[PDB]
């Protein structure tokens, strides 16, 4: 009998409950919610529910596959955190721990002054972006150090917490890059173009140095509260302008400081750019109290 | 769902 070799990820669904929706992704939705007793300690848990639409096709399906397995061996406080798995029955429910603030993009866009969606506080300050960048950093460092590579690092593709902790998400295009250190994509498919670094745009390669690029675009995202890069250009003509040595200015009144990480990201010889850790270290002093605390930066794992 | 994030693409080289 199959009882006898279970998942540990298994939960049952009658201690899951939907409240609202967070959002739709391209194929499936996003709730928010209560699961009763998943987390030892904790007799109910807020959490990020993600279903797949019956229409999902199999492409879909196998990358929403590698989304929740990759994720299965992550342990980092700055990474969304994988919480169960709901499969008896219809529909499959992916449980994550929920980002109050939902997604990096939409959470900057609501702090323009002009928001009809404004919280009430002043956008991102210096301070409060190289925390942000610390926080994006540390993650990312974190997922090199287990071997993979995210491929596609976004202001859309980070989550804002309640208490204001970001943290990587949506590891569906993750791939292991634990032998060789690189992935080569085979034939056609989606990709984000307007964060991709120019190797990966001129021979489909990808590596923490591709990611490092991204990560530089994120810091434009932020510092210009999520505009659209190459506002203006297609897809088409950014891919061409990238590969020729391009690359984003720099926001209006964009911090110095910042300024100088952008300029280390898009370095056009991926060698050159610089590793997430090296990122951390050059932040590390003006940071919460509590990074030390969490940071895959500062702990023993890393090593 | 920010889809024209994405082209539909293979390797240019
Ligand atoms: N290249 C791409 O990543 C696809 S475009 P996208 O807008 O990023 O959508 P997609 O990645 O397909 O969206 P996803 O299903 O991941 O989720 C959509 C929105 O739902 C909110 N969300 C997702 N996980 C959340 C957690 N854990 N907690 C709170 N809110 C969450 C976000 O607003 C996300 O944009
Ligand atoms: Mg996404
Ligand atoms: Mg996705």
């Amino acid at each position: 009998s199959s009882v006898f070799v279970p998942d540990e990820w298994e939960v049952s669904r009658e201690k899951i409950t939907l409240l609202r929706e967070l959002g739709q992704g391209s194929f499936g939705m996003v709730y928010e919610g209560n699961a009763r007793d998943i987390i030892k300690g904790e007799a109910e848990t807020r959490v990020a529910v993600k279903t797949v639409n019956e229409s999902a096709s199999l492409r879909e399906r196998i990358e929403f596959l590698n989304e929740a397995s990759v994720m299965k061996g992550f342990t980092c406080h700055h990474v969304v955190r994988l919480l169960g798995v709901v499969s008896k029955g219809q529909p499959t429910l992916v449980v994550m721990e929920l980002m109050a603030h939902g997604d990096l993009k939409s959470y900057l866009r609501s702090l323009r002054p002009e928001a009809e969606n404004n919280p009430g506080r002043p956008p991102p300050t210096l301070q409060e972006m190289i925390q942000m960048a610390a926080e994006i950093a540390d993650g990312m460092a974190y997922l090199n150090a287990k071997k993979f590579v995210h491929r596609d690092l976004a202001a859309r593709n980070c989550m804002v917490a309640h208490d204001f902790t970001v943290k990587i998400g949506d590891f569906g295009m993750t791939r292991d890059i634990y032998e060789t250190d690189y992935y080569r994509k085979g034939g056609k498919g989606l990709l984000p173009v307007r964060w991709m670094a120019p190797e990966s745009l001129k021979d489909g390669v990808f590596t923490t140095s591709s990611d490092m690029w991204s990560f530089g675009v994120v810091l434009w995202e932020i510092t210009s509260l999520a505009e659209q890069p190459y506002q203006g250009l297609s897809n088409e003509q950014v891919l061409k302008f990238v590969m020729d040595g391009g690359y984003l200015d720099q926001p209006d009144n964009c911090p110095e400081r910042v300024t100088d990480l952008m300029r280390m990201c898009w370095q056009f010889n991926p060698k050159m750019r610089p590793t997430f850790l090296e990122i951390v270290n050059l932040l590390k002093d003006d940071l919460h109290p509590s990074f030390p605390e969490v940071s895959f930066f500062h702990s023993e794992e890393n090593k | 769902p920010a889809t024209g994030d994405f082209m539909n693409m293979s390797p240019v080289g």
